[PDB]
RNA sequence: AAGGCGGCCCCCUGGACGAAGACUGACGCUCAGGUGCGAAAGCGUGGGGAGCAAACAGGAUUAGAUACCCUGGUAGUCCACGCCGUAAACGAUGUCGACUUGGAGGUUGUGCCCUUGAGGCGUGGCUUCCGGAGCUAACGCGUUAAGUCGACCGCCUGGGGA
């Protein structure tokens, strides 16, 4: 619809499933997809071919604002850290800036009790 | 094979042509060990698809191989307990092994009225990458095309 | 010999993303590597050096 | 860890610096660490163990 | 001292160690009784409550699953003042003192030698690994002794019962 050309591509990649959200320089959401939300369940969501198609319908459903470059950043671990931003330059893109921001306390919320399995 | 690396066994050029890559393929369309009638349907089927597709016999058979010649293939491998499909590029000598395989495969399980006519028939549909045999190809290029990451 | 006001000095004992330097990678002797961080510290307080890349 | 592609610098190097740039600040390393609590005396026991294990 | 103690800054404060001399003149060691300190949980009153999480509820797994896993979650964990006085409170080694081959480090003082954007030689305090004599049932310990001696105190006397 509207006209934008430079973005931000924003992952949420976790263990357990990756969320691709296509934004504007200033944090505004243009669209997005995810893994779960693909077609996938339980193991086959968290894989980085997961990853990769989630990365490929965002694309399509960002396209109509029209984006030609988009700065990358990356949050979280598991698979599809590296998948999605493949999918991403292959798909039509000039990437600008890789940058990870991971979130990392400098030691204040106790986590979690350890799974005992 | 944990120990012992082997070569291979350089089989007899084809008694017609003398193509080693033929006598391959006659090995594959053989069946309980009768080379008389099976390199009988084989030459059948190359004599009726050059004719209804315009001599070069050598040549016919080259461009309904190349189509069903795979590039890349998958290996299942159990790292952490879970099976992971690793994407291989296969070796030039395997790589016409597996598509001569899926051309007597799929013309084996055609409804024509002779192997010579399954043959030559699948021979035509593989020229023009529009068949079963094309396919296996198809399938194992989506399947490689996934499972890119762990390369 | 070591303060917090030599930015200079400091910004050598730091990484990329802000993190003070072990003493294994520095070389430096153990008295000091404690001088660095209380330093290093002090100035980050005093908006003479950052805390994250992130800023 | 920030990562700029440069001037016909291709995408496979500049992603390739940029797992590179992870690997040299620990970004996987302190997720892993802080995925679960481990006790005073759980991280006491594993300072001790690597210490033996630092002696070639 | 042990328990234990970790962002940065200030105030108050205890101990340790080194250099140089000066002063006191055995004022020392150890200690039943006694007195004080003493992780966590737990208790009382009053606040605080983000995360975590006994109990509890729900979802799964299972033959069952009053568990392990998941979703929630109360006490508690945090502050103040009181209480409790126990831990595998462990180096499972009481305190003090003297003596007895060595090797490689780590930390912290100080005496000196050099043109020094570092080292060279000593001399004290603490710490880690290997190891000699010796000791040990063996494992091991080995000047930080589990060696060789002395001072004093605690304690043991088959297992279950307890
Ligand atoms: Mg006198
Ligand atoms: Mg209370
Ligand atoms: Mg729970
Ligand atoms: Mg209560
Ligand atoms: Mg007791
Ligand atoms: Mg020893
Ligand atoms: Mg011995
Ligand atoms: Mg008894």
């Amino acid at each position: 619809r509207k006209q934008v050309s430079d973005g931000v591509a924003h992952i949420h990649a976790s263990f357990n499933n990756t969320i691709v959200t296509i934004t504007d320089r200033q944090g505004n959401a243009l669209g997005w997809a995810t893994a779960g939300g693909s077609g996938f369940r339980g193991s086959r969501k968290s894989t980085p071919f997961a990853a990769q198609v989630a990365a490929e319908r965002c694309a399509d459903a960002v396209k109509e604002y029209g984006i030609k470059n988009l700065e990358v950043m990356v949050k979280g671990p598991g698979p599809g850290r590296e998948s999605t931003i493949r999918a991403l330059n292959a798909a039509g893109f000039r990437i600008t800036n890789i940058t990870d921001v991971t979130p990392i306390p400098h030691n204040g919320c106790r986590p979690p009790k350890k799974r005992r399995v | 094979p944990r120990r012992r690396v082997i070569g291979q066994r350089k089989i007899l050029p084809d008694p017609k042509f003398g193509s080693e890559l033929l006598a391959k393929f006659v090995n594959i369309l053989m069946v309980d060990g009768k080379k008389s009638t099976a390199e009988s349907i084989v030459y059948s089927a190359l004599e009726t698809l050059a004719q209804r597709s315009g001599k070069s016999e050598l040549e016919a058979f080259e461009v309904a191989l190349e189509n069903v010649r795979p590039t890349v293939e998958v290996k299942s491998r159990r790292v952490g307990g879970s099976t992971y499909q690793v994407p291989v590029e296969v070796r030039p000598v395997r790589r016409n092994a597996l598509a001569m395989r899926w051309i007597v495969e799929a013309a084996r399980k055609r409804g024509d009225k002779s192997m010579a006519l399954r043959l030559a028939n699948e021979l035509s549909d593989a020229a023009e990458n529009k068949g079963t045999a094309v396919k296996k190809r198809e399938d194992v290029h989506r399947m490689a095309e996934a499972n890119k990451a762990f390369a | 010999e070591i303060d917090y006001k030599d930015i200079a000095t400091l910004k050598n004992y730091i990484t990329e993303s802000g993190k003070i330097v072990p003493s294994r990678i520095t070389g430096t002797r153990a008295k000091y590597q404690r001088q660095l961080a209380r330093a290093i510290k002090r100035a980050r307080y005093l908006s003479l050096l950052p805390y994250t890349d992130r800023h | 860890p920030v990562i700029k592609v440069r001037e016909n610098e291709p995408f496979d190097v500049a992603l390739r610096r940029f797992k590179r740039s992870c690997e040299k600040a620990g970004v996987l390393a302190e997720v892993r660490r802080r995925e679960f609590y481990e006790k005073p005396t759980t991280e006491r026991k594993r300072a001790k163990a690597s210490a033996v294990k630092r002696h070639a």
